[PDB]
DNA sequence: CGATCCTCTCGAT
RNA sequence: UCGAGAGG
């Protein structure tokens, strides 16, 4: 309460660009912090490029809380958004 | 008839008259019912809002309107094969396009839609010059045009410089 | 700047060598753009590098005043007299290659103006420094080592590019930001701190 | 102030031929195309070099310290 | 003020070779010498040159920006001729040409009055 | 070279600048607007020299 | 005038029509005058067609008037952009002007109104009224130096 | 004779005009660029001001200093102070002049470039003179004085190249055209009515046959020959400036040649 | 004499002016094409000739070579620049102790001069310098 | 292969339109009373007359990159004065039979009207224009 | 106003811009004392603790070094101070406040900040000499010049902050505008100018040049396109060599006027692949047209990869014309002799046609149409009579130009020229107004006190008969200058309430934003919109498209 | 220096514009941009 | 009760 | 601070 169970999300699928971003951004601030990485690193060091190799291997343990204007809301994990940015 | 749309459909059948490597003297492999019902299958997977409701199912309907008007124009079973001259996999290749570049063309949710708007019209109204205008070759078109006219609508001039009854 | 509404910054500085240059060796002070030349119509800085050109041939000042009779025809005239084409067009060779360039170059003496401020004059960083004393936000001017205004109109710009982050950290970490005490009941800055 | 020493353009060396610049107008009674000329002066851009130089010196020298 | 010394134009810095030599990922008997502390005097004669060469496939060089005084001359050479030999064989080239020339206007020189 | 017309004040150069003003003892008629009661009004800038 | 209607034939064609132009407004009058078509009347004072013929009338008229201001310089902005302004003025019933009078007459918060005009006198009556600031308007949280909701800060983001 | 070929028609102690004929552009170029910014010869490098109540500002005349031509025929048997393991200058490495003008008269007294004076042991090798061109004997006028007016000061001539400053240049001006006629067609003449009446004649012209009216265009033919005019400033002699400019250039193509060794 | 006569603004209501002397009074009916068209005397009820209709300009626009081959706002600017543009300001400039003094090494005169120059003692104080100049598209830069 | 199409054609009209270096060409088959021809030339190199007689050929004969053609044991499919390279990119019919092929050879256009060519010229990037005497 | 909806930043820098041909699209050249003096607070990680202990040992002065050495406790050490600033080993944790490096995510900006592209994310490339630099084709969103504009540079503080600018920001996502559907940002000047120059059917290069252009492409596959010629001299024509520059699987058809689809004039546009088959590349091609090269390579192959291709055209194009060269002179204006025979009298005939309409107003003759004075009537003729006179002269001018002329070859590319400048310049400036009318009777009943009372003549009214060329006379001058001041004037009273409209604007907007649920509402969550923009679409997202079942006839629509 | 000496400043109908009777008074050219344009003159 | 934005400099109490 | 001049 209040929230919306996972059967019955009526928001977009896909992940919005501001939603990216904001979760790119995070994990390279997770990262910065010698935070552990979840992908096998191919002589990465940067931790926006890390985190974007975490994104594109479906590895960020990080949700999303989507409100809708009546205060709503339908929480997304990373791991089931579609990102054809 | 030129109107700004999304998905350029023209581009798509170009793409797929070169990646397929259409030949203009080979008759086409498509079936009568794989154009007909296959446009109208496409008409079907046209998201902007989901849901399964009628409220939200006609008000999605009436997003797509000319869209699907576009779309049925130019995806014609006579066009489809006297014009473009497509093969089964080069039409399938299209539809599986405008399905996802359609739903690529869907503004996100967070867009900060009222500041683009305001700075879009404010940016050009500061390129405006002359504030009288350049219909001045006869005596008979003097209305009140650019920074001037822009302030009486924003203000909402209750007397105008110029007020005006065109009538037919 | 010329004396005709030609406003221009050094873009680079080129070496003798790598410069444009005439069959009989001249070379290029400064080159500006023919672009500048059609939106401005300023015809009259053609026109006094024509008759400069031919002033400082024949050894003598050239008449640049207005209302008289001086044509571009008769400069011209004077100048194929002066051995060379009567437009101010001349053969000109790549610096770089040696090879005759396509076009011909309209070259030519030109009076130019040094402009007040320079670069070195304008030039300012900033990365923390002096606080205003009741504001706490940074200085005015380069000569204080003062912030650039991050001003409405660039507030603005952030919310339209949906950067909410960015827009907080340039209005907290740069700049102001500030830890104060609020009282739960009061709702205000009441609460009297006796901090360790 | 002061000829300077060579051609801004070119590099040719033009603060030794002032002197025998303002002699050739003065003693010789001359025209300016023929002094230059006299002085190798062959281009335009030495051309200028001399015939639009303004001698400020001679005016500053006339301050007394 | 940013202005850097007009000695950079000419003169190696610490660590700066002459000649740096990075083989083409693009083409096979290809290479990319990047020259340090040299312009259009070294570039275009030695790419011209390179182009007399019959065994010479591909001969260019590009100064990337102006503030710099580099060049990197790619050459493509036949299949059994080093591409670094090409560079060698027209630099020598260069010098026997320039040794007919000083000795030529010696010449010519020495047959003058004035 | 110099040419005058100026001041010095404590030691700094001061050039007071030509200040534009209507002239005085002019008689001059003027048309008032639409919803005013006084169609046309004659002014005058009486002064003493 | 010249216009754009197509031939029994199909094809649209360039068929001219008188079109009488006026000095004034009296449109209420004038569309019930007999041989004119009160279908097509226009006036370029789009507060009398908003009192004529409806707010949905207004807000058509309202946007032909941003249009053709932009148009006539030479310009072009997408549909949505003026759509947008036009509808936020349309919104409250009638027309709402883009000055203090307008939409800083808003229900919205004191600190995000007092940030356009009026400042302090806008935060008296706020204070006087007792307001309540919901801190959901971008404003707000620039005063309170928060990330707002705007994209990025639209949404919380959790493990 | 092997390949280049050279012609003089003018010889001058200042001027030197020559065909360069069976070339390169790309060569006949490299060398007209390399006797510009590429040849070493020795200027005033550093100024030391011990007295100055003249007009002029003290880097004004320093500046002018600079500029004034000094013997380089012995620049060779000269160090670069870069190279030289010395602190600061030396003999091997650098030429001192001194410089010292009162005015003694009651009229104006002028400092030419004869009033420079050779300090350093310059070890009999023609160098740090300065470069006088002028009838009256006095070459290079630097400053003016009045009465009470003095100017003491000591300077230092180093070796160095136009590419680091232009006051290294025996340079001056330098012609070149290739193709009087344009038979090449590698420029496409402006006009009004006729480009062979708007456009004039070079004298190089005499020296080639005309186009040879209706002929077709020779796409093959590439620029062999070269119309050439060398004026030196003075510092090094009008032959010296083609045969050091020939040489700078062998030199450093020869040091790609050595670094084509060391890898 | 009264050959010369001063008018203001009120007075020039009351009278007839002629731009040039000879060319404004002399008789009636060949002529150069790159000369600009002129009008004609048409009023002969003269009272005033101008002196010079160069005079119209002042100081700063009086620096400006050929204004009158030139579009009406780019004199206007130039006439801004020219106020900013350095040189010898004074010959006393050596002895005057002032917050910032620009001053160019070697200021030369303009080889296209206005005869209104002379009066401005413009070649005698220069503030530019004669620049050999191409218009070019070179390295882009 | 081989040659795709060979015929002598007889020029009627040439134009230099504001080019000083290229010339559009019309001609039309000596034998085929039905056969045209347009085509750019550069006439600075191969200079054509308004009433010549040229034999024209397409080959596509005699992918990778272009080495400089170095006769040390080289020998192209020319006996030619002119020769170009080119690219098709449009084969439109103008009644019953009468085909119409389109070539760029780098811009320099060339449209071929006749019929036999059917089973022949195809969407090929490969065209090589020949054209002797 | 002052001090919460905007202040003053620390992380800031401004200087003179400057434009550089070789820098990259969504690059900035940034000055090295400038890199110098900006830091970015990097924490120490395994990752990077190498370099920057490095950078550390660099220390403060020497660039790719740093500044300030955060410990755990927030302790700050100075680096160009400290007795320690030698050693220091770093530990995890710690921070480094670097140097501002290469390929770093920095804010650009230019004032007015009336559009989200005034304020761009550019990477970082530190160079020497005080200017801040930046590619030609980014001038336009900005509304930048090089006659001395001085430009904002901001920089992130913190790893979000600038994944916000890299992902939200970047010049390249930025290039299609959703203001006008259209690209903000397309080919200009000397490349706009040169473009044309090298696209055109004579235009022919050899192998010498052919391998240095191909070689300055860097993106290069290394292969040597067939030239188009192989008969005397194997010749490339301009067109090939752009076609390397423009990638694969880009289509793009036009047509113009003639377009034949065999392009006789060598107009319109068609590329197939990655090769242009026919017409001249100008303006409406790799300009920001609504349906250009760059709306497509965006569209098609990315924002990253058509940011490219703004640099590729650049080096390419600038080289070619680098060695081409172009010029302008006043010989340019020189409008023939016939011609301007022609043009004098074109002026004559419509001086007469004005004088028998005066003629016939003073006879009380002419009767004025319904609405309008007999005075009122009169002047919009004359009026006409003299603007058509200007453009007819101008016609004339245009005509007798020839395709050599650099004038008519720079509005003939669209890099700079409207026909108005032809003809001002080289045949009639015409009549000048002010308040919307020919020039006054500020006398009484006159113009000048030159003229005499009550004169109505072209010439007294304000008409300029005569060119910038031939000059102007002391009244056409005076009448030039009076039009010419109200433009200044108004220039700086539009400039001033427009300010005023854009912020009334943008306060009023503020809050409007599309929600989770594709509804358009305010800060109260008051609907707007149902569908932003009446469909939920990305402005961006969008282009011009005919719809094919409205036009036509009806026998068409059926066959 | 001069230019300056010659300059005149009007105070607060259409005082912006360049008016007739300047003529041979006040400078048609010479005046500054925007904020006080046409109300700073030139003699 | 607003009347562009941002930036720079000097001088005076 | 208030005041003037200037830059886009
Ligand atoms: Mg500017
Ligand atoms: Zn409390
Ligand atoms: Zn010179
Ligand atoms: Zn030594």
């Amino acid at each position: 309460e209040k929230a919306i169970p996972k059967d019955q999300r009526a928001t977009t699928p896909y992940m919005t660009k501001y939603e990216r971003a904001r979760i790119l951004g995070t994990r390279a601030l997770q990262i910065s912090m010698n935070a552990p990485v979840f992908v096998d690193l191919e002589g990465e060091t940067d931790p926006l490029r890390i985190a974007m190799k975490e994104l594109a291997e479906k590895k960020i343990p990080l949700v999303i809380r989507r409100y809708l204007p009546d205060g709503s809301f339908e929480d997304w994990s990373v791991e089931e958004l579609i990102v054809d940015l | 008839a030129n109107w700004p749309l999304p998905v350029n459909i023209r581009r798509i059948i170009q793409n797929a008259q070169q990646t397929f490597h259409i030949d203009h003297t080979k008759p086409s492999d498509l079936t009568i019912k794989d154009i007909v019902l296959g446009v109208k299958d496409l008409q079907e997977n046209l998201l902007v809002l989901r849901g399964k409701n009628e409220i939200i199912q006609n008000a999605q309907r009436d997003a797509v309107t000319l869209f699907c008007c576009l779309l049925r124009s130019r995806l014609a079973t006579r066009r489809v094969l006297q014009e473009y001259r497509l093969t089964k996999q080069a039409f399938d290749w299209v539809l599986s396009n405008i399905e996802a570049q359609f739903l690529r063309s869907v503004v996100h949710p967070g867009e900060m839609v009222g500041v683009l708007a305001a700075q879009s019209i404010g940016e050009p109204a500061t390129q405006m010059t002359l504030n009288t205008f350049h219909f001045a070759g006869v005596a008979s078109k003097k209305v009140t045009s650019g920074v001037p006219r822009l302030k009486e609508i924003l203000n909402v001039a209750k007397n105008m410089k110029t007020p005006s009854l065109t009538v037919y | 700047a010329s004396r005709h509404g030609q406003k221009g910054t050094i873009g680079i500085t080129y070496r003798r060598e790598d410069m444009p240059f005439t069959a009989e060796g001249i070379v290029p002070d400064l080159i500006i753009n023919p672009h500048a030349i059609p939106s401005r119509m300023t015809v009259a800085h053609l026109i006094e590098c024509l008759l400069s050109k031919v002033a400082a041939l024949s050894g003598n000042e050239g008449d640049a005043s207005p209302f008289t009779d001086i044509t571009v025809e008769g400069i011209s005239k004077l100048l194929r007299e002066h051995g060379y084409q009567s437009r101010g067009f001349e053969v000109m060779y790549n610096g770089h290659t040696g090879k005759k360039l396509m076009a011909q170059i309209f070259f030519g003496p030109t009076y130019y103006q040094r402009l007040r401020h320079m670069v070195d004059d304008k030039i300012h960083a900033r990365a923390r420094g002096p606080m205003q004393v009741l504001t706490r936000q940074p200085v005015e001017g380069r000569s204080r080592d003062g912030g650039l205004r991050f001003g409405e109109m660039e507030r603005d710009c952030m919310i339209a590019h949906g950067a909410a982050s960015f827009l907080k950290e340039r209005l907290m970490e740069a700049s102001d930001a500030f830890r104060v005490h609020i009282c739960g009941i009061c709702g205000l800055m009441t609460v009297i701190a006796k901090l360790n | 102030m002061i000829v300077p020493v060579r051609c801004f353009s070119c590099g040719k060396v033009v603060g030794d031929k002032w002197e025998s610049y303002l002699n050739l107008l003065q003693e010789d009674e001359l025209d300016e195309g023929t002094a230059l000329s006299r002085l190798g002066l062959k281009r335009y851009c030495c051309r200028r070099m001399i015939l639009t130089h303004v001698d400020l010196i001679e005016k500053f020298l006339r301050y007394n310290p | 003020m940013n202005a850097p010394d007009r000695f950079e134009l000419f003169l190696l810095g610490e660590g700066e070779s002459k000649l740096k030599i990075d083989p083409d990922t693009k083409a096979p008997n290809a290479v990319v010498i990047t020259f340090e502390k040299e312009d259009h005097t070294l570039g275009n004669l030695i790419r011209a040159e390179l182009l007399n060469d019959r065994k010479v496939l591909f001969a260019a060089y590009k100064v990337e920006h102006p503030f710099f005084a580099r060049f990197k001359l790619r050459i493509q050479t036949t299949e059994g001729y080093d591409p670094k030999d090409a560079l060698k064989n027209a630099c020598n080239s260069i010098i026997n040409k320039l040794g007919a020339l000083k000795t030529n206007f010696e010449t010519e020189w020495n047959l003058q009055t004035l | 070279f110099d040419m005058g017309g100026y001041f010095i004040i404590n030691g700094s150069e001061k050039v007071l600048i030509a200040q534009e003003r209507s002239a005085g003892n002019i008689v001059q008629v003027f048309k008032k607007a639409a919803p005013s009661p006084i169609s046309h009004v004659a002014e005058i800038r009486s002064a003493l020299e | 005038y010249d216009r754009k209607v197509p031939s029994p034939t199909g094809e649209y064609v360039k068929e001219p029509e008188w079109v009488l132009e006026t000095d004034g407004v009296n449109l209420s009058e004038v569309m019930t005058v007999p041989g004119i078509d009160p279908t097509r009347i226009y006036t370029n004072s789009f507060i009398d067609i908003m009192e004529v013929l409806g707010i949905e009338a207004g807000r058509a008229a309202l946007y032909k008037e941003v249009y053709n201001v932009i148009a006539s310089d030479g310009s072009y902005v997408n549909y949505r952009h003026m759509a947008l302004l036009v509808d936020v003025m349309t919104t409250q019933g009638g027309l709402t002007s883009v000055t203090r009078h307008g939409f800083n007459r808003s229900n919205t918060g004191a600190l995000m109104r007092c940030s356009f005009e009026e400042t302090v006198e806008i935060l008296f009556e706020a204070g006087a009224s007792a307001e309540l600031d919901d801190c959901r308007g971008v404003s707000e949280n620039v005063i309170l130096g928060q990330m707002a909701p705007i994209g990025t800060g639209a949404f919380d983001v959790m493990i | 004779e092997e390949g280049p070929q050279v012609k003089i028609r003018e010889a001058s102690k200042d001027n030197v005009d020559f065909i360069l004929s069976n070339v390169d552009l790309a060569m006949a170029n490299s060398l007209r660029r390399v006797m510009i910014a590429e040849i070493p010869t020795l200027a005033i490098d550093s100024v030391e001001v011990e007295t100055n109540t003249t007009v002029l500002a003290d880097e004004f005349i320093a500046h002018r200093l600079g500029l004034i031509p000094l013997q380089s025929m012995d620049i060779e048997q000269l160090e670069y102070s870069r190279d030289c393991f010395c602190e600061d200058h030396c003999d091997k490495c650098s030429v001192v002049l001194t410089l010292q003008a009162f005015g003694e008269s009651e009229s104006t007294t002028n400092v030419y470039s004869k009033d420079l004076v050779i300090v350093s042991n310059l070890m009999g090798r023609n160098i740090g003179h300065p470069i006088i061109q002028d009838k009256e004997g006095n070459g290079v006028l630097i400053c003016k004085l009045r009465k009470g007016q003095e100017l003491k000061l000591t300077c230092v001539a180093k070796k160095g190249i136009a590419k680091e400053h232009a006051k290294w240049g025996p340079a001056a001006a330098i012609e070149f055209e290739y193709d009087p006629w344009n038979k090449l067609k590698h420029t496409d003449y402006w006009y009004e009515q006729d480009s062979a009446k708007e456009w004039p004649q070079s004298k190089n012209c005499e020296y080639e046959d005309p186009p040879n009216e209706g002929d077709p265009f020779d796409y093959k033919a590439q620029a062999d020959t070269f119309y050439m005019n060398v004026e030196s400033v003075g510092s090094i002699p009008v032959d010296q400036v083609v045969v050091r400019g020939i040489d700078t250039l062998q030199k450093k193509v020869a040091s790609i040649l050595l670094a084509l060794t060391q890898m | 004499e009264g050959l010369v006569e001063y008018i203001d603004a009120e007075e020039e209501e009351s009278i007839l002016i002629a731009m040039q002397p000879e060319d404004l009074e002399p008789a009636e009916a060949d002529v150069d094409p790159a000369k600009r068209i002129r009008v004609s005397h048409h009023a002969t009820t003269f009272t005033h000739c101008e002196i010079h209709p160069s005079m119209i300009l002042g100081v700063a626009a009086s620096i400006i070579p050929f204004p009158d081959h030139n579009q009406s706002p780019r004199n206007t600017y130039q006439s801004a620049m020219g106020k900013q543009a350095m040189g010898v300001f004074l010959t006393n400039y050596n002895v005057r102790m002032d917050t910032m003094a620009n001053i160019l090494y070697y200021p030369q005169k303009p080889l296209g001069t206005t005869r209104a120059m002379e009066y401005l003692k413009f070649r005698e104080l220069p503030a530019g310098q004669n620049a050999i100049v191409a218009i070019a598209c070179y390295s882009g830069y | 292969s081989n040659t795709l199409f060979d015929d002598i054609f007889q020029v009627s009209e040439v134009d230099p339109g504001r080019y000083n270096k290229v010339c559009r060409i019309e001609a039309a088959s000596t034998t085929q009373d039905q056969c045209k021809l347009t085509l750019d030339i550069n006439v600075e190199l191969f200079p054509v007359a308004a009433q010549d007689s040229l034999t024209v050929t397409i080959a596509s004969s005699l992918t990778r990159s272009w080495r400089p053609p170095q006769a040390g044991d080289r020998s192209l499919a020319d006996d030619y004065d002119y020769v170009m390279y080119g690219t098709a990119y449009k084969f439109e019919e103008v009644s019953k039979d009468l085909i119409a092929v389109y070539y760029s050879f780098g811009g320099l256009l060339m449209r071929l009207e006749g019929n036999y060519r059917n089973l022949n010229n195809l969407k090929q990037e490969n065209a090589y224009l020949l054209i002797r005497r | 106003r002052g001090n919460l909806m905007g202040k003053r930043v620390d992380f800031s820098a401004r200087t003179v811009i400057s434009g550089d041909p070789n820098l990259e699209l969504d690059q900035v050249g940034v000055p090295k004392s400038i890199a110098k003096t900006l830091t970015y607070p990097e924490v120490v990680t395994p990752y990077n603790i190498d370099r920057l202990t490095q950078l550390v040992r660099n220390g403060p002065n020497e660039h790719p070094g740093a500044k300030y050495v955060i410990r755990d406790s927030g302790d700050r050490i100075d680096l160009r101070y400290s007795k320690r600033a030698g050693d220091i080993q770093l530990q995890y944790g710690w921070k480094v406040e670097r140097h501002i490096m290469d390929n770093d995510p920095v804010l650009f900006n230019r004032q007015p900040s009336l559009h989200k592209m005034s304020m761009m994310a550019h990477r970082v490339k530190v160079i020497p000499y005080s200017t801040f630099r930046l590619n030609l084709s980014v001038t336009s969103p900005y509304n930048a010049d090089f006659d001395g504009d001085e430009m904002n540079l901001h920089v992130p503080q913190s790893e979000e902050t600038r994944a916000e600018l890299s992902q939200l920001c970047a010049v390249p996502l930025q290039i299609v505008s959703p203001q006008s559907n259209k690209p903000c940002m397309g080919i200009v000047q000397d490349t706009l100018c040169g473009i044309r120059k090298l696209t055109l059917r004579d235009t022919f290069i050899e192998l010498d040049q052919v391998l240095n252009m191909l070689y300055w492409v860097p993106d290069w596959d290394g292969v040597i396109p067939t030239p188009a010629i192989i008969k005397p001299k194997p010749l490339w024509s301009g067109k090939q060599i752009l076609s390397v520059a423009i990638p694969n699987g880009i289509h793009l058809q036009r047509f113009d006027e003639g377009t034949t689809l065999l392009s006789p004039k060598d107009n319109g546009m068609l590329i197939i692949d990655g090769q242009i088959i026919f017409g001249v590349v100008e303006k409406k091609t790799v300009g920001s047209s609504n349906g250009g090269l760059i709306h497509v390579v965006t569209r098609e192959k990315g924002p990253q990869v058509c940011a490219k291709l703004f640099g590729n055209i650049q080096k390419v194009v600038n080289f070619w014309l680098l060695h081409n060269g172009f010029s302008t002179g006043i010989g340019d204006t020189i409008a023939d002799g016939p011609t301007m025979r022609e043009i004098t009298e074109t002026i004559a005939e419509a001086k007469k046609k004005v004088l028998d309409v005066t003629k016939e107003a003073q006879a009380n003759l002419l009767t004025a149409k319904h609405g309008m004075t007999l005075r009122e009537s009169f002047e919009d003729n004359v009026v006409r009579f003299l603007n058509e006179a200007r453009d007819k002269a101008g016609r004339l001018a245009e005509v007798n130009l020839k395709d050599l002329n650099n004038v008519k070859q720079m509005v003939m590319a669209g890099s700079k020229g409207s026909f108005i400048n032809i003809a001002q310049m080289s045949a009639c400036v015409g009549q000048q107004s002010v308040e919307g009318k020919r020039i006054a009777f500020g006398f009484v009943d006159r113009t000048l006190p030159h003229f005499s009372k009550d004169d109505y003549s072209p010439e007294s009214k304000g008409f300029v008969e005569n060119s910038y060329l031939r000059g102007l006379t002391p009244q056409e001058f005076f009448f030039h200058a009076m039009g010419g001041r109200e433009g200044l004037i108004d220039t700086a009273v539009k400039t001033a309430e427009t300010g005023y409209i854009q912020r009334r604007l943008v306060k009023a907007l503020e809050d409007i934003m599309v929600h989770y649920d594709n509804t358009t509402r305010n800060s109260l969550g008051n609907v707007i919109q149902f569908i932003y923009g009446e469909d939920g679409m990305d402005a961006a997202h969008i282009e011009k498209q005919s719809l094919d079942t409205i036009g036509g006839s009806d026998a068409a629509f059926e066959k | 220096t001069l230019s300056h000496l010659r300059r005149t400043n009007t105070p607060i109908a259409k005082p912006r514009q360049l008016h007739n009777t300047h003529w041979g008074l006040v400078c048609p050219a010479e005046t500054p941009e925007g904020q006080a344009c046409g109300l700073v003159k030139n003699l």
